[PDB]
């Protein structure tokens, strides 16, 4: 049953990575 | 404006709100103490204080209560085995409830001090701005703490007007709370002499009282005032952190190595009891004297108390558990039932083979039998192909003395191997592996847990002191070069 | 106070006072020398102290010791109005209890919160005195049996009982419908009723001859209650005083 | 300026966050001790014998109960109506064995609610308003007294009072039905009518008032934000609400004097609850509801069952089972 | 347990006398209008 | 097999700090939007 | 009593939010198995 | 318990100590109200005169 | 701001602030005391370490009871 | 005895909505403080 | 072990009640 927890944690980390690339603060000069 | 790690700096120049925040912290600490005591009382089992002591059940707060004199409980039982009739308010439950009430009152006081922050007391008449005379506040608080230390030493330890402290035997068989007379000599600095505690507290009281009077009267010199920045509260913070991690290191060391303030019966045996064969040597000496006075070997071994034999077991070694093996020791082996008796290994020529006990480092150790001169005589072969020391080739027998198996002997091959493997690690005991679903793995003492937590906290607080002292010294530049 | 003093008091003066449990004292040590065929018309057995056999460690060693315990039931324990025929087989006084209020439900609480109910009874007693005349220094002794604390008509919280009630645990129907159904539960579904044994030892003290009354001190050890065989019963030790009047 | 005066003044002050008053001197300590004892007992009270047959019942959280099954078990049947404070027991353990905390909590709670009524009146007097809110609060107080004190008085034992818990409340209600036939009592009918009517009138009054609300807000802002505390004009249109109500049912049938409307709102549930508390009080002395058992008989004489006979059947089923071990004789007197 | 009875008997008479003498201290005069 | 208390430890230690950080960011953005006049108050 | 002159605000960038979320999730990933044991 | 009882004083100590609380209250009340004999207001619940 | 009764009692304790003695004050006594404390600490440490053996002081478990 | 999955259900259902509501209140107050000029931006 | 959860829930509810009385929005006219 802990396989579900491990999978959830890994997918959540991947989603966080996804949001940090395509939804980042645009740096302006 | 303020980054997340800098959020608590608003209370830097609001003497009033500081008090409120320190009071909130005090309330949280007291509430934790009370709630932890209540939980431990809920899960405690005061049935057998011989083979199921407090340290065996994972109690962390109970030893600190029992050290200072709290033994009775409202349930009618006593930690020293006896029964108590009508204990007073100062039982385990009374202490827990008192702490919870203190937490609540501190919470209310914190609310009041946060709401009424602008008190004229925290103002400087000369300038009109909030300010604290730190060299004078220090004198006041140090004088108070010296008075408290002297009172505790003279009245609550010497038993003049107090219960006393926990005092035990050299082997932790008969220990109880009693007043301790101070030792005003070189032996007062013996860490294992309980009179040293009373002597220290009385002398350090009479010393800190005079120090506090001095600080109340005498003003600082200008050179020190400018050098130490004795007008900035953060230098107080850094120095206090310094003292705190110094104290944490000292306490962790004294618990790991043992002292009069960390008795065996409360926190369990130390690591170094097992290395030097402390209890094993004591057991051998007692058996030798019982034989010398004239008695059968079986009855000589049957006079050894079960507590003493239980100390000589590797499951009670604090340096044996793991970091993530959670729970009490009973979760590791089960609740100890009874002593199985001391086995004696003999071979065909009637020698006395002894099983080499495993050291604390190893987790798997081979079963090896050696004679009185340390020469291999038998073992359990890993590869039984050309083994010349197997337990079957060299006939070896066991004869249990003084226990559940007292007077019994075994000549069979598999049973001798079973008992050799059992006796490879300390004495042999009977455990209940079903009450808690005990798995096959050891666990650590409250001694080890306290030492680990406090050593790590001290190591972190050294860094905290470094950072804060550096921030005090570089205050003017701490915004940009 | 003695029976001659309680008989002066009216019922209104006694109610509530709590002396209904107390046993009348006897004064004026003397010898009765009972006539054969006489019997004890009244007999009050009052326990003054209760203890339960328990295991406790003194200095690293555990041994069977009787630990004290406070009684939870208020003022029920005392027995009274026990009657029995005294006989002389070989010149020895034998009480032989026959009838009277001789049982008394009682609950006592051990240190640690343990509650031990037991039936304090003197039934089928057979005393064997150390002579004849009930005289200062007499001893009786004897053995007795203790009936079941709960009779057949008692129902468990789930509705199971011996003479009446469900034979199984109706709350759990999945335990049925399986070849070997409720078995682990058979120990609790089956209600057994067994009689125990108790040993009492009575020593006589000051004996009045004019009023034909005897008083003294008893020591009794009775087997505790077993919850219809669900739990192993405990051992209860009891000591106190007594009083009895012999009619000749 | 004396000390007594100064005190009396602080006590009757109307500028304290919570009004103390002279009734507060009875309400605060009593309610505080009642709630402290209740909280402790709900967590760590040992089992108590309630039927006085040496069969203790557990009601504490630490004894394998949950929030619903847990309760404060009433005192033992052996005690009956006798006063059982702490100091009359020989030990605190014995006091807990016979259910003393129930008596303590219930007596303190009753004194506290009476003092609460008094304090409501006292503040009404201090603020210069019309003094009849505590008359309205009397109905729950009367109900609580009937269920906690009057019924044990009539039955003759504190073991017959309502246990302080959920499942205990349900058990009390079921046993009351079995032994007394509460449903067929006209006062319980009046109480059900009062409670249903109270809910009906509350819902309808709220709907009528909120529906006719003067437009003083946008759509992207809570309608409640249109009203400002301390207004001088009505935020709702009585005319529109009365028009809707009259068109809904009838023209004659409708309230206009909003004062009469609010008086009726106060009157209905209060009189309902008073009548219900009187039902409980009357039935505490064994004046049960209607018994229409075997009332219908055919020509021959055989009995024809009605819906009441099935109620009697259910009552028998509950009755022969409640307190299974307590009874020794055929009648329940 | 006689001490506990003594302490409670005090608390009770304490608060009851507080009540009785608080309502005796010209309470009807205490009022918005004068 | 595994400890049934870890579940609570892992899940709470994952969710509570995450919601705390999300809270900090949301309130920062709300204050920033409030400071600048516009449709958001 | 009064308006405290020491009350400041609190800020957190979105990059700080991403760093914090990543740290929390990675710590959970690292320690989950050890907690489960 | 059920021993009837004048009030519920069983021990002279209990009566002699339920005494000082009421007498303490009488004294604090007398502190304000002393040397009062007349001043009849003759009005509906006035008691305006202190 | 909000003079409280307590505040009135505790005012003299916080009255003087920033007052200081000029010219090294009592620093040499602080040096003496710090050095003597260092000597005491090394004495204690070496006794506990069994690196300093003194008559009548055996660093071992003893029978207080 | 009891189900070991309830723990997660009860604790998550208590904490997550509570933190959601606390978040809403905090951001509302932060926006209100930002709208009014002052020491808070 | 669920007694701990029940106690925590009850005490948390009581604390919420406490904060709603002494830390309420002051209504002004
Ligand atoms: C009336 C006050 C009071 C009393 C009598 C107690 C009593 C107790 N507390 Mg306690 N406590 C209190 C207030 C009090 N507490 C407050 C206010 C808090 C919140 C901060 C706590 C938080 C607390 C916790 C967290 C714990 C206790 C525990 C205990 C028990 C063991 C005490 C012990 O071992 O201390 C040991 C004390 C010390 C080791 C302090 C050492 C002092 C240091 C070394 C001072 C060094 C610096 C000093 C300034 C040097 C200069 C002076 C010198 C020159 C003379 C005992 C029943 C323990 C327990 O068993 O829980 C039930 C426990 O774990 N308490
Ligand atoms: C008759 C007078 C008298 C007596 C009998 C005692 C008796 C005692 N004092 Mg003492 N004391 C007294 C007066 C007295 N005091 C006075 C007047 C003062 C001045 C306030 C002190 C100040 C004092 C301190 C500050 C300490 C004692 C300690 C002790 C105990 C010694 C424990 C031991 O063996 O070392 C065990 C401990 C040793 C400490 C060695 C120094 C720490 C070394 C570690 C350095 C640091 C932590 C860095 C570590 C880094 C590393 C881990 C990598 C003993 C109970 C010690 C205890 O605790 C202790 O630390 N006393
Ligand atoms: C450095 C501090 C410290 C140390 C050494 C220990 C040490 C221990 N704890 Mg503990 N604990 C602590 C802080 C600490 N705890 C705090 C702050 C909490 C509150 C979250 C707890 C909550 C806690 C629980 C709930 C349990 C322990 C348990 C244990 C034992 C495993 C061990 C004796 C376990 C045990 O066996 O105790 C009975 C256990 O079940 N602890
Ligand atoms: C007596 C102990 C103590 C006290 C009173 C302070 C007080 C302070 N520190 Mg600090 N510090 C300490 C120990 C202490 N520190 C130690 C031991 C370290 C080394 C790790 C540091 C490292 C440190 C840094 C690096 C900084 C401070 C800063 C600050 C200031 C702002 C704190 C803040 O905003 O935190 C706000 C904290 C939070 C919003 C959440 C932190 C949550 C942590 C990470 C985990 C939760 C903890 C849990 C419970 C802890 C259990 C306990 C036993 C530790 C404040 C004056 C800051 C400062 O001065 O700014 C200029 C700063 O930059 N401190
Ligand atoms: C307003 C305050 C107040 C009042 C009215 C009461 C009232 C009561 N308490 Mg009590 N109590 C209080 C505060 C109060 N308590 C506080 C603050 C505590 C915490 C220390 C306690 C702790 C406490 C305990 C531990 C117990 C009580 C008990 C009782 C009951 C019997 C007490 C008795 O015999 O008094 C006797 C007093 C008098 C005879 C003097 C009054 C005389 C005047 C004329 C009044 C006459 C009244 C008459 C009927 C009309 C009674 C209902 C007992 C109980 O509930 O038993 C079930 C009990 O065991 N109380
Ligand atoms: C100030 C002196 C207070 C004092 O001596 O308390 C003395 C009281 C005496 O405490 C008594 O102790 C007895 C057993 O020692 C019983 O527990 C009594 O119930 C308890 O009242 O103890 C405390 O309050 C400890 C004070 C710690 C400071
Ligand atoms: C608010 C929530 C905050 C959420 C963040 C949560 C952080 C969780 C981190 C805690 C991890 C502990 C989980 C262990 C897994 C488990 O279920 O254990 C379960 C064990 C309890 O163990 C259980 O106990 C039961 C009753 O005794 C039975 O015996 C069970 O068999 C036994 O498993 O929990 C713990 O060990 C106690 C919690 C941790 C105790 C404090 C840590 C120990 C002190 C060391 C501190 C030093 C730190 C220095 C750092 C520098
Ligand atoms: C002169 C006339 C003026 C008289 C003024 C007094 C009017 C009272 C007259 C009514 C008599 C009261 C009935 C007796 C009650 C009593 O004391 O014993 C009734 C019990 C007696 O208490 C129990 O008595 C038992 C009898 O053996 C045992 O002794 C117990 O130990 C003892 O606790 O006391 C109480 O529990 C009741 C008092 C609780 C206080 C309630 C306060 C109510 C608010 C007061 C409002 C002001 C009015
Ligand atoms: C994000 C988190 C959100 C937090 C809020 C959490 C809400 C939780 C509410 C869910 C309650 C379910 C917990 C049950 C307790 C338990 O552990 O169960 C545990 C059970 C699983 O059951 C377990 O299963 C295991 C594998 O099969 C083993 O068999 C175990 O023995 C068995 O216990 O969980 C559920 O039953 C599934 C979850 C609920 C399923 C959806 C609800 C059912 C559909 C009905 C929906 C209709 C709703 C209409 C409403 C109008
Ligand atoms: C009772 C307990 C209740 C729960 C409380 C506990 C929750 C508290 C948790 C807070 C900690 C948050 C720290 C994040 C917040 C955060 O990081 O903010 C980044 C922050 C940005 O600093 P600035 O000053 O630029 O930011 C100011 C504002 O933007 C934010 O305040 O920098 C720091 O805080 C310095 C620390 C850098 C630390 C870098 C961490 C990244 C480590 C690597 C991550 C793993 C990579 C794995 C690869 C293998
Ligand atoms: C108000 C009031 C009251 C009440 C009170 C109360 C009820 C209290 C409680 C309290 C409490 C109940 C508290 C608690 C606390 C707790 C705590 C404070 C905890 C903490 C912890 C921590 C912090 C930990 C951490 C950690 C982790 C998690 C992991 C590992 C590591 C560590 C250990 C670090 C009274 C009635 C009295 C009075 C009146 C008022
Ligand atoms: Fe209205």
């Amino acid at each position: 049953m802990e396989a579900l927890v491990y999978t959830f944690l890994l997918i959540g980390t991947l989603m966080v990575i996804f949001f940090a690339v395509f939804f980042r603060e645009t740096p302006r000069i | 404006a303020l980054p997340w790690y800098r959020v608590h700096t608003v209370v830097l120049n609001d003497p009033g709100r500081l008090i409120a925040v320190h009071l909130m912290h005090t309330a949280l600490v007291a509430g934790w103490a009370g709630s932890m005591a209540l939980y431990e009382l809920a899960v405690f089992d005061p049935s057998d204080p011989v083979l199921n002591p407090m340290w065996r059940q994972g109690m962390f707060v109970m030893p600190f209560m029992t050290r200072l004199g709290i033994t009775d409980s409202w349930g009618g039982w006593s930690i020293t085995g006896e029964s108590v009739s009508n204990p007073g308010i100062w039982s385990f439950e009374g202490v827990a409830l008192s702490h919870i009430i203190l937490s609540g009152m501190c919470f209310l006081a914190a609310i009041w001090h946060w709401v009424y922050w602008d008190l004229e007391l925290f103002r400087d008449p000369r300038t009109g701005e909030p300010a604290l005379d730190l060299p004078k506040i220090f004198g006041i608080h140090l004088f108070l703490s010296g008075l408290l230390c002297f009172g505790f030493g003279a009245f609550h330890v010497t038993g003049l007007f107090g219960p006393g402290i926990w005092v035990s035997d050299a082997y932790g068989i008969t220990g109880k709370v009693q007043p301790v007379a101070p030792a005003w000599g070189a032996d007062g600095f013996n860490p294992f002499n309980p009179g040293g505690i009373a002597a220290h507290h009385i002398a350090a009281g009479i010393f800190g009282i005079f120090a506090g009077i001095f600080h109340l009267t005498v003003r600082p010199p200008q050179r020190l005032y400018r050098a130490l920045r004795m007008g900035n509260i953060e230098t107080v913070l850094s120095s206090s952190i310094s003292a705190v991690f110094f104290a944490a290191f000292v306490t962790s060391g004294t618990m790991w190595y043992g002292a009069a303030a960390t008795p065996i019966e409360l926190f369990g045996p130390t690591r170094y009891q097992w290395d030097s064969g402390y209890f094993q040597q004591e057991i051998e000496r007692q058996v030798e004297t019982s034989v010398s006075e004239g008695l059968s070997e079986s009855q000589a071994w049957s006079r050894i108390p079960d507590k003493l034999a239980f100390y000589d077991y590797i499951g009670n070694n604090p340096a044996k558990g793991g970091l993530f093996r959670a729970g009490p020791m009973n979760k590791g082996d089960g609740i100890a039932e009874a002593w199985l008796g001391h086995p004696i290994f003999r071979d065909k020529e009637g020698r006395e083979l002894t099983v080499r006990r495993m050291p604390a480092f190893f987790e798997t150790f081979p079963v090896i039998l050696v004679d009185k001169d340390g020469i291999i005589r038998a073992d359990i072969p890993f590869r039984r192909a050309e083994s010349k020391y197997s337990i079957e080739q060299v006939g070896v027998t066991v004869d249990f003395y003084g226990g559940k198996l007292n007077g019994q002997t075994f000549k069979d091959a598999p049973t001798v191997k079973k008992f050799a493997r059992k006796a490879q690690l300390g004495e042999v005991f009977e455990f209940d592996r079903t009450s808690l679903e005990s798995d096959g793995v050891f666990r650590s003492s409250p001694r080890g847990w306290y030492t680990y937590g406090h050593a790590n906290f001290a190591l972190l607080f050294f860094f905290g002191h470094l950072w804060h002292g550096g921030r005090t010294i570089f205050r003017d530049v701490f915004t940009g070069i | 106070l003695t029976k001659s003093q309680i008989n002066e008091l009216s019922y209104l003066q006694v109610k509530g006072t709590g002396l209904a449990n107390r046993c009348a004292e006897v004064v004026g040590e003397d010898s009765i020398k009972p006539k054969p065929g006489a019997k004890l018309v009244d007999m009050c057995i009052e326990p003054k102290a209760w203890a339960v056999e328990e295991e406790v460690g003194k200095a690293g060693k555990t041994e069977k010791k009787f630990v004290n315990s406070k009684v939870m039931t208020r003022q029920t324990y005392t027995l009274d109005a026990i009657e029995g025929p005294i006989t002389v087989d070989g010149g020895k006084i034998t009480f032989s209890e026959k009838e009277g209020i001789d049982y008394a439900a009682t609950t006592v609480q051990l240190p640690g919160g343990e509650r031990v109910p037991f039936l304090f009874t003197v039934k089928d007693l057979v005393a064997k005195g150390n002579g004849d005349t009930f005289k200062p220094g007499f001893q009786m002794g004897g053995d007795f049996n203790t009936p079941s604390y709960r009779t057949g008509l008692f129902l468990d919280p789930k509705g199971r009982g011996g003479t009446t009630g469900y034979d199984m645990a109706v709350a759990l129907p999945a335990l049925q419908l399986g070849e070997e159904g409720d078995a682990e539960l058979f120990g609790e579904n089956n209600k057994v009723f067994d009689i125990t044994q108790g040993r009492i030892e009575m020593e006589v003290n000051k004996v009045n001859a004019e009023d034909s009354e005897i008083g003294g001190v008893f020591v009794a050890t009775q087997l505790s209650d077993t919850d219809m065989g669900s739990k192993t019963p405990k051992k209860v030790l009891t000591k106190g005083i007594f009083y009895a009047k012999v009619e000749q | 300026v004396s000390l007594w005066e100064r005190f009396c003044a602080w006590i009757t002050s109307t500028e304290n966050r919570l009004y103390i008053g002279w009734f507060g001197c009875l309400m605060f300590p009593t309610l505080l001790t009642a709630t402290s004892c209740f909280i402790i007992a709900f967590i760590a009270a040992p089992p108590v014998d309630i039927d006085g047959i040496r069969e203790p019942v557990s009601g504490s959280l630490l004894y394998g109960n949950n929030i619903i099954s847990g309760a404060v078990v009433p005192s033992s049947n052996a005690i009956g109506m006798h006063f059982y404070p702490i100091w009359e027991a020989a030990s605190v353990d014995e006091w807990l064995y016979n259910g003393g905390p129930y008596q303590l909590i219930v007596l303190h709670f009753l004194l506290g609610v009476s003092a609460y009524m008094g304090r409501e009146w006292e503040l009404s007097y201090r603020l210069g308003m019309r003094p009849w809110i505590f008359v309205a609060f009397s109905a729950p107080v009367a109900a609580a007294s009937a269920v906690f004190l009057v019924y044990p008085i009539g039955q003759g034992s504190f073991s017959d009072g309502m246990p302080l818990g959920i499942s205990g409340t349900f058990n009390f209600m079921l046993v009351f039905q079995a032994e007394h036939n509460i449903l067929m009592h006209p006062f319980h009918m009046a109480g059900v009518a009062g409670v249903f009517g109270g809910s009906l009138f509350s819902a309808m009054h709220g709907s009528l008032v909120t529906s006719s609300l003067i437009r003083e807000t946008t759509e992207n802002e809570s309608t409640n934000y249109g009203y400002k505390f301390g207004q001088e004009e009505e935020t709702y249109n009585i005319v529109a609400a009365h028009g809707y109500f009259g068109r809904l049912i009838f023209q004659y049938a409708s309230f206009n004097n909003s004062r009469a409307l609010h008086f009726f709102l106060a009157l209905w549930p209060v009189v309902g609850i008073w009548i219900t508390a009187m039902g409980i009080s009357t039935m505490a002395f064994n004046l049960n509801g209607f018994n229409f058992n075997q009332s219908v008989v055919d020509s021959q004489g055989r009995v024809i069952n009605t819906w009441a006979d099935i109620l009697n059947r259910a009552n028998l089923g509950i009755e022969v089972m409640h307190e299974r071990n307590a009874h020794n004789f055929p009648l329940d007197l | 347990m006689l001490t506990l009875k003594i302490l409670v008997y005090t608390t009770v008479i304490f608060f009851v006398s507080l009540f009785i003498f608080g309502f005796l201290s010209s309470d009807p005069s205490r009022n918005p209008n004068r | 097999e595994v400890q049934f208390g870890a579940y609570l430890a892992v899940l709470l230690g994952t969710f509570l700090p995450a919601l705390f950080l999300v809270n900090l960011f949301i309130q920062t953005e709300a204050r920033k939007a409030g400071k600048a006049g516009g449709q958001d108050s | 009593t009064g308006p405290n002159p020491n009350k400041q605000a609190v800020e957190l960038n979105r990059t700080s939010l991403y760093w914090g979320l990543l740290l929390i999730f990675v710590l959970a990933v690292l320690f989950s198995s050890y907690f489960f044991n | 318990a059920r021993f009837a009882n004048g009030k519920p004083q069983s021990i002279e100590a209990k009566y002699i100590m339920r005494s000082p609380a009421e007498w303490d209250r009488f004294m604090r009340f007398m502190d304000r109200y002393a040397e009062a004999n007349g001043l009849g207001f003759s009005s509906x619940x006035x008691x305006x005169x202190x | 701001a909000l003079r409280t009764r307590l505040g009135e009692i505790l005012r003299p304790l916080n009255a003087e602030y920033g007052k200081v003695a000029p010219g090294w004050g009592t620093t040499p006594i602080m040096g003496i005391v710090m050095l003597a404390f260092l000597i005491f600490l090394v004495i204690i440490l070496q006794i506990y370490n069994s690196s300093l053996i003194i008559e009548n002081v055996d660093v071992d478990w003893a029978n207080g009871i």
